[PDB]
RNA sequence: AUAAUAGUAAAGAUGAAAUAAUAAUAAUAAUUAUAAGACUAAUAUAUGUGAAAAUAUUAAUUAAAUAUUAACUGACAUUGAGGGAUUAAAACUAGAGUAGCGAAACGGAUUCGAUACCCGUGUAGUUCUAGUAGUAAACUAUGAAUACAAUUAUUUAUAAUAUAUAUAUAAAUAAUAAAUGAAAAUGAAAGUAUUCCACCUGAAGAGUACGUUAGCAAUAAUGAAACUCAAAACAAUAGACG
């Protein structure tokens, strides 16, 4: 296959640490409540335990719970890793 | 010439050797007629390319000019093996005018004949002026 | 020179599609035989549709007849075998390609070659 | 004779206006067989209900914005459920990539577009582009 | 007509371009998101967006270097962390 | 020589190659040779390679490729897992062989084919195995049923009397939790290498 | 030349072209019959 | 009753190991994953459309190198052919 | 662009708006059907190929092109003043062509103003055929040739190996050693050497004037002096600033 060498870099190091969390469980449940309400009308029954769930998750804040190290590890064996040529 | 033959091959000697296979296979009319008028259609130097009637060209130059068999690159044969290229060169721009790649690099051709000639002069002169009158120079 | 051809018929009658292709098969046959030339072989394609709806000069197509006729000739007679294609109502596509004879003489059709077999001697066999 | 085979629901978006439009595929029942086959691949459309997302009233540049767009769809949509145009199979098709084609989707997807799904058999995008041709204008400075 | 009455719609699926998809009637919001994933991959959206306007030749091709120079690195980039991965499994 | 000693040496004897250590196909026998270290050299660090290799590998085993590469690393993986299923193999002690009727290879221009079994079995076939209780006829060996079962190291193909419902649909595809005894009734050897054994679910 | 060095000469090169405009109806007066 | 995707169904004649069982195996096999490699010039297959069209997205663009996985000059001739094909009516 | 179909009030544009061969003479969108030019999506890396300008839809013709062997020639070579040929874009002279784009011009915006940036009409031009002309940041800002010098990684081709292995060669590309260098950095050359040609000798004035030659012309080449300064320029450094 195509190996690809990079040039000598001051820094190898992830660009940006995106941690990729998990998406907010309180905003979840206000999205299904919308999509509810899109449908039967503009507050029927069906979403009478959904609205209930909401409540509770948003009760104390709007949100209910309030960083990834990869530099270290590529920072500490870059000039290892490196096929950089002696001195 | 009518019944010449492209590929290096020669009409007497194909027909020679059809008539060879004929006799082995005896051994172990009209149809075997017929593919041997398709054999000589497929060696034909009017079917083929021109490439092949120029290399036709320069090999009988080189038989003409050399002045023992083994001999290729005597000054002569070189300058006759160049002729041959550049009468051909000069017929392609003579149908087409613009291609100035093709102009140069005949330029060149002609260049290099010179210089060859030149040297020929300078080694052994009565025989580059017998190289000149047979080429027309 | 060995030059393979691809050329897609017409088909107007639904029942005996491919007279119209052996006519075309027939007729530049027998100009490349009356010009010094040699048709190795007539290899046969189906009724294959067309990729898109496929015009001539006021007509339109969507099914073919294919086939290829891998002949030898002159550059010139070939290059009016062409012509005479080009110029046909009954063909909706045409092209002659060179198969190149500075290493073998015996060389197939592009299918036989992709197929395995190099010359029509292993065909034959 | 005149049978309904399909309708197809044509969106093009552009960069600054939608165009809503619904059609049916009127096949005649009633030569020769090639002739017949082409006919049977290119059946002729007729238009049933056009719309731009100006008709409902956006005026200028609201008009090139999804909401406007997601609006269009759902009149749409209930044009379809009212003029009775759902009784055979839809075909959706679309075309250049704007705020309001993903306004359309959205409004299918949902209950705007709700009794027409279900008749909706196809998606089939059919965006135009070039292999070479007339030239461009002149990138804009800004 | 008989013989077109028998081809019932042949050519009609293989004719067509593959910006068509047929639809799942449980999940039209699973055959839209396919249909954009494919548009994606033939680069289509892109290539439109591209021809709004004109750019010069050595300028388009200046940049189309540009792009192919920054894939490499970053696929050089990748091959670089793989490896820094691997060193921190082993223990180096 | 220096040469000569080189030659016969340790590292030498270990034969090269460049296979994948990470190879998610079909594993039918061992890649790699596999390499211990004995306890006191491993705690300084120490295998009989290029290099030291890391404090992290507490395991006294391990696979290699290169003894040093341009990454300034050498490429291992901690692992020999190919000795416990040989070893498994042997305790389960069902001798393999060629079910076409053909001569034992290891009695009496190049081959590189596999000559019989690839060295998992050196057994022959003939032998039985007495205990306290008696002569054992049924070899019994605990296993796992994915789906074929899991059996020592060694997946396995299986037969039985009656599906048992009660057992599989309870946990259709939880099977491989519940540990269910075999009766191992032969093993044969293909030639890609692979050794095809045959198990009966026993209850 | 740096950019800024260049910058000089273009303008000369401008001024020079402005004046060959200027004087167009005067060098055609000059050119013709002598 | 579980998904196919959580859950490696180990091959019949194959070996396996503890770790085969897990999660981490199921990840690392999810990680890690033709007639014209084969040593044939693909400029043969000019009047094969059903071959060429493998070399090709559902559009009909040409796929690159680095997605196709072929020798430079042998994709070249690859493109050449699909090229041709698409000069002539088939393909 | 024209025409037909059915269909309904806006359409098109922009930062937001208008003007216009837009639209209640029935458009735009849609579906068809004709014509016209000009361009060439992916593959693509300009990889490669070409002396350089250049050069990627397909085919054919003619021309030229690589490597290794065998044989032959026997220094026939290198460089090259003058000279010669080719030389992007624009421009010009004829005769076709003219869809799209688009100097100019006119109109609408923007703005205090707006001879602009944005929008609309859109003529030269862009296209072909035959020429003229011989310049561009025509740049790798690096003339050509030969001998030589320390490594690594990538591909590409060649040979052997017992077709798929690990080896020997070359070739290119990418990192460097040494060396060179004002440094930036160059890296088989910007190194070590040899050969040949071109060119430079402060800045302004000036590639200007005058003169000559060449051109249908625009112009191209050739190319001074007076006057006036102790300036003028490059690499890098640290700031300030955006
Ligand atoms: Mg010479
Ligand atoms: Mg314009
Ligand atoms: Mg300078
Ligand atoms: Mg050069
Ligand atoms: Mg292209
Ligand atoms: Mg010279
Ligand atoms: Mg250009
Ligand atoms: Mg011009
Ligand atoms: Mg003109
Ligand atoms: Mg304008
Ligand atoms: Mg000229
Ligand atoms: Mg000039
Ligand atoms: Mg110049
Ligand atoms: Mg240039
Ligand atoms: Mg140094
Ligand atoms: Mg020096
Ligand atoms: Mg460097
Ligand atoms: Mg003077
Ligand atoms: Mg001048």
């Amino acid at each position: 296959p195509p190996v690809y060498r990079l040039p000598p870099l001051p820094r190898l190091k992830v660009k940006k640490p995106i941690i990729r969390q998990e998406a907010n469980k309180c905003l979840v449940l206000m999205s299904n409540l919308l999509q509810c309400w899109s449908s039967y009308g503009h507050m029927s029954p069906k979403c009478a335990g959904l609205v209930t769930e909401l409540k509770s998750c948003t009760s104390e804040s709007a949100l209910g719970k309030r960083k990834s190290n990869i530099n270290y590890h590529a920072a500490r064996l870059y000039d290892r890793i490196n096929g950089k040529p002696h001195d | 010439e009518p019944l010449v033959l492209s590929k290096g091959y020669n009409i007497e000697e194909v027909d020679k050797f059809l008539a060879a296979i004929e006799s082995a296979k005896r051994e172990r009319i009209e149809k075997l007629e017929d593919r041997r008028e398709a054999i000589l259609r497929i060696l034909s130097m009017r079917n083929s390319e021109n490439k092949n009637a120029i290399k036709m060209a320069v090999e009988l130059a080189r038989k003409e000019f050399e002045r023992f068999p083994g001999d290729t690159g005597s000054s002569e044969v070189q300058a006759a093996c160049m002729t041959v290229r550049i009468q051909n060169m000069a017929n392609h721009i003579k149908e087409h005018r613009k291609d100035f790649a093709n102009t140069r690099n005949l330029r060149i051709l002609v260049q290099q004949r010179q210089a060859i000639l030149r040297y020929l002069k300078r080694d052994n002169p009565e025989k580059y002026y017998w190289t000149i009158q047979k080429l027309g120079l | 020179m060995l030059y393979e051809l691809i050329g897609l018929v017409r088909i107007t009658n639904s029942n005996a599609p491919k007279l119209e292709a052996k006519e075309l098969s027939s007729t530049i046959g027998k100009l490349i035989i009356q010009n010094r030339g040699v048709v190795r072989d007539i290899v046969p394609m189906g009724i294959r549709y067309l990729p898109k709806i496929m015009k001539k000069d006021q007509e339109k197509h969507f099914r073919a007849y294919h086939f290829l006729m891998l002949f030898d000739s002159s550059a010139a007679v070939q290059s009016e075998i062409l012509r005479t294609l080009k110029k046909d109502p009954r063909v909706i596509r045409s092209s002659i390609v060179k198969v190149d004879l500075d290493k073998q003489l015996d060389r197939a059709s592009s299918l036989h070659r992709s197929l395995g077999k190099k010359s029509i001697l292993e065909l034959v066999n | 004779k005149e049978e309904v085979v399909k309708y197809i629901l044509h969106g093009k978006f552009t960069k600054n206006n939608t165009h809503l439009t619904f059609s049916s595929v009127v096949e005649d029942k009633n030569l020769t067989y090639n002739d017949t086959m082409l006919y049977y691949l290119n059946l002729p459309q007729k238009v049933k209900i056009s719309l731009s997302t100006g008709c409902l009233g956006f005026r200028k540049a609201a008009r090139g914005e999804y909401e406007a767009a997601f609006q269009t769809s759902g009149r749409m949509f209930e044009l379809i459920k009212e003029k009775n145009m759902l009784n055979k199979d839809i075909e959706v098709v679309m075309d250049d990539f704007g705020k309001g084609r993903a306004a359309f989707i959205s409004a299918l997807v949902g209950k705007e577009g709700a009794s027409v799904v279900k008749k909706v058999v196809k998606i089939s995008d059919a965006t135009k582009l070039k292999f070479g041709g007339v030239r461009s204008p002149k990138m804009r400075r800004l | 007509a008989e013989i077109a009455r028998s081809s019932v719609e042949n050519a009609q699926m293989r004719f067509n371009s593959g910006k068509s998809i047929i639809v799942n009637k449980n999940n039209p919001a699973e055959s839209f998101k396919r249909l954009n994933r494919i548009m994606f991959e033939n680069n289509i959206p892109g290539d439109k967006r591209s021809q709004r306007f004109y750019m010069k030749p050595g300028k388009v091709a200046e940049l189309k270097r540009s792009q192919r120079h920054r894939k490499e690195f970053m696929m050089g980039f990748k091959r670089l962390i793989e490896i820094v991965k691997d060193a921190k499994r082993k223990g180096y | 020589t220096l040469a000569e000693l080189l030659g016969r040496s340790r590292i030498a004897q270990v034969a090269n190659n460049h296979k994948p250590l990470t190879y998610t196909g079909k594993k039918f026998h061992p890649t790699h040779q596999i390499i211990e270290t004995k306890p006191s050299t491993l705690y300084r660090q120490e295998w009989g390679l290029k290099s030291a290799i890391p404090s992290k590998i507490k395991s006294r085993y391990l696979v290699y490729n290169d003894l040093d590469t341009l990454e300034r690393i050498t490429t291992f993986e901690p692992r020999g897992g190919t000795q416990w299923n040989r070893l498994r193999f042997q305790e389960m002690g069902v001798p393999i062989v060629s079910n076409i009727g053909r001569q034992n290879p290891f009695f009496k221009k190049f081959n590189t084919e596999i000559i019989g079994t690839g060295g998992l079995s050196y057994s022959l076939p003939g032998k039985l195995k007495n205990s306290p209780n008696g002569v054992i006829q049924r070899t019994v060996v605990p296993g796992r049923i994915l789906n074929l079962a899991a059996i020592g190291g060694f997946v396995a193909d299986v037969v039985f009397f009656q599906s048992p419902p009660s057992s599989f649909n309870s946990m259709g595809d939880f099977i491989r939790m519940k540990t269910f005894l075999f009766e191992i009734l032969e093993a044969s050897m293909e030639k890609n290498g692979s050794v095809s054994m045959h198990a009966r679910l026993l209850e | 030349d740096s950019v800024m060095r260049k910058r000089k000469k273009k303008m000369k090169k401008h001024k020079l072209r402005k004046r060959r405009k200027r004087e167009k109806a005067e060098r055609r007066k000059l050119s013709q019959g002598r | 009753k579980i998904d196919q995707s959580l859950s490696k169904k180990l091959p019949k004649g194959t070996i396996y190991d503890p770790f085969d069982f897990s999660m981490g195996r199921i990840h690392l096999d999810r990680k890690y994953q033709d007639i014209m490699k084969s040593g044939a010039n693909p400029l043969e297959f000019y009047a094969r459309p059903r071959i060429l069209s493998r070399y090709v997205t559902s559009t009909g663009r040409i796929q690159h190198r680095d997605i196709t996985g072929l020798s430079a000059k042998n994709q070249r001739r690859l493109s050449k052919a699909i090229r041709r094909c698409q000069a002539i009516g088939l393909m």
